[PDB]
């Protein structure tokens, strides 16, 4: 669908600006995070549920995209789609609430640790 | 004359010949005209610049320049000898002439010399021969351009290719001073704007370069470039550059995402921007919001057409 | 020469162990760093290191002229980086995630 | 009896068909005998495992499996459905059967099911149906094994694939106990040793593992693996694995550097190690320093043969 790509481009937009949908979604997760007794619990779960709905809209689109006839466009950018799909699963879940690597560089790197720059 | 198109000049995996041919099809389709071959990690462009092409490599480069010419696309061949060229050695220059001679035998008429991501330090021998870094490149570039019989399209890429790279500033840069004053009028100069990946490219900032380099530059745009971060991709529209910029530039070459297929919006929106003020004299004519609506509309049909990896 | 690949293999050896020639240079450079009639010693060691530094550069350029570009092209990206670091080590002796990141930076980790 | 060769199981750019054909030519030359196809970033293997092959894809896999048989190399085809498979869903087992069924029409007779580098947590639906994660994997692996008419060679790769990965420890691991108990005796288990990249794989380490899995493991060695760091390459010798280990394993498959040409010593030294004790009792026979000298000595001549890129 058209709307699918609009949401897609919004997540991977420009270096100094995210798209409207991507920025709308980020603002809401950031809001939820910032928030008998006072009735503002009505707005928080109504707003958490409307967000858990958007987390299922974006994830529906992703699955849809992966089933596209053009396997050439998809193979080139899906690695990026697979990352944001994993970061939005644990965001939705958030709302609902060895050894050779750590000593990187090898020989070149070991020498660099003894250098000023 | 205006050179508008793509520059494959990113760090990382270079594009295949198949992708480069389809690109000329898309460029011609969207009324774009230029292609600058500059893969940073294509060993025969940077690292192993001295190394001559093999039969197969020559054959593939021959088929590609043929395809370029066929799709009314200008194929501009670039080379970066800067990481280790000895500017004073006539063996280094003789090598640069042999390699560009081999490339002109492949049907290439347009060329470039890039000195973009290198240190300003010169080896003792070049210090004894040349009075500054800027003189070393200009002397070697002017000799090459003239040697190649002064090709119509000859590009030059400076070390101080953006506002931020200029020491001390753009108007007082002694390096640019020399570039504009001693680099042949027929040789074009690449510029990326105020920074590398520029948020906006003001009309004022271009007037400032145009004065020091003594000409209107060709932009080497990095708005859609994504080699500097593994988790970043750019599918948004060509935004930040006014259409008032076209009557003030010799061209706009976009260095896009490393992933060839992801650049449909990058090149589509670039075509839209150029065509909106294609005949400018001296943003009311272009809307990134709009261009994106049309780029996605046409991209969407592509996802529906079966293609196998 | 076989002696070149012995050096090449020593510089890019094993995940937990460097080859002897690599381990030797690092130790000599680790020694020059920790120092300032012991002058003639340091100077003899700083000058002999420059020679090793200089000859390693020799093997590095020798390899780049190899007939087999297929082998070369696969592993020269590493060679060039150790060559950059080797020149300034010697010259020393002479003296942000996108929308994915924005969100993950707010998740419990 | 002994599966000894290479596993293309690293992350990054998977090898090309020309390189894979060369691997078999080299394996056969060094008296090696196996090749496990597990490229993590080759979408039809891991990320998009449900996706079936196209005509072209089928055609080259047809040639590759052919090439393997010609060079007496055992071509084991692996698939990692683990990141998103719904174990209780019969549509998911049907897809894996059709996918491995297509691959058996290419000439394949050896397969593998990989459950490495996945989160131990099962989805709602898998939790009702399966006692634990270990049970879900083993039910699918066994149903697939029998469906493919119980192939001679079938390998299983656990989530807890090294010493470090076992919760709480190797000996008290409920997962491995399930794996060795309920996983069929005709299916082998892959083991990387005490760590992912083991500095040593003690004869005790594996004896202890074979107790829990109730069989000798196949080693998926990561000694020469270099995918976890852009700045590292490994041209050193095979070191840390006693030649005494061979009569205690059903195999050893090295996962080497992503760059195919930088694996000569890696695969050469391994072969010197396998041949030094290929008849034993369930280092006097091998020395890395010696095998390294023999490997670089032969590798040296290769650098002199003109091969154009
Ligand atoms: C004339 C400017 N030359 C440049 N060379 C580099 C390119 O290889 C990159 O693709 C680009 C991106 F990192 F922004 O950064 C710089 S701009
Ligand atoms: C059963 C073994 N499976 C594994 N899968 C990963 C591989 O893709 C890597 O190459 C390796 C390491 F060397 F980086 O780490 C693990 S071990």
């Amino acid at each position: 669908t058209l709307e699918d790509l609009q949401l897609l481009a919004d997540l991977f937009y420009l270096p100094y600006e995210h798209g409207p949908k991507g920025a709308q979604m980020l603002r809401e997760f950031q809001w939820l995070r910032a928030n008998k007794d006072s009735e503002k619990i009505e707005e928080w779960r109504s707003r958490a549920a409307k967000f858990e709905e958007m987390c299922g809209l974006v994830m529906g689109m992703f699955t849809r995209l992966s089933n596209c006839a053009n396997r050439t466009i998809l193979y080139d950018m899906y690695s990026y789609v697979w990352d944001i799909k994993s970061i939005m699963s644990m965001v939705k879940s958030f709302v609902q609430w060895q050894e050779p690597w750590a000593f990187r560089g090898g020989l070149a790197g070991e020498f660099q640790r003894l250098l000023p720059i | 004359r205006f050179l508008c198109g793509v520059v494959e000049g990113f760090y990382g995996r270079p594009w295949v010949m198949e992708q480069r041919k389809e690109l000329f099809r898309r460029l011609q389709k969207w009324e774009l005209n230029t292609y600058l071959y500059a893969p940073k990690d294509d060993y025969k462009h940077r690292m192993f610049w001295r190394e001559m092409y093999s039969v197969e490599e020559a054959e593939q480069l021959m088929t590609l320049i043929s395809a370029a010419r066929e799709y009314e696309i200008e194929f501009i061949y670039a080379i970066s000898p800067g990481l280790d060229i000895t500017f004073s050695n006539p063996k280094e220059v003789s090598t640069l002439k042999r390699k560009l001679d081999q490339v002109s035998q492949f049907g290439c008429r347009s060329f470039a010399l890039l000195f973009d991501d290198i240190d300003h330090n010169m080896c003792a021998a070049d210090k004894e021969v040349f009075s500054s870094f800027a003189h070393a490149q200009v002397s070697i570039t002017n000799e090459i351009y003239q040697y190649l019989g002064e090709p119509e399209t000859f590009l030059f890429c400076p070390t101080e290719y953006c506002g931020t790279f200029c020491y001390p500033n753009v108007s007082q840069s002694p390096y640019l001073r020399t570039v504009g004053e001693k680099l042949l009028p027929g040789i074009e100069v690449l510029w990326t704007g105020p920074k590398v990946v520029s948020k906006e490219i003001p009309v004022e900032s271009i007037e400032e370069v145009s004065k020091i380099i003594k000409r209107a530059p060709v932009i080497w745009d990095n708005i859609h470039a994504n080699d500097y971060d593994q988790k970043r991709l750019f599918l948004g529209p060509y935004k930040g550059r006014s259409t008032e910029l076209i009557p003030r530039l010799k061209g706009v070459l976009t260095n896009p995402n490393c992933e060839f297929e992801a650049n449909y919006v990058a090149i589509h929106t670039l075509a839209t921007w150029y065509k909106s003020n294609m005949n400018g004299v001296r943003d009311v004519l272009y809307s990134p919001q709009m261009a994106l609506k049309l780029a996605l509309t046409e991209w969407l049909q592509e996802f529906g057409v079966p293609h196998q990896y």
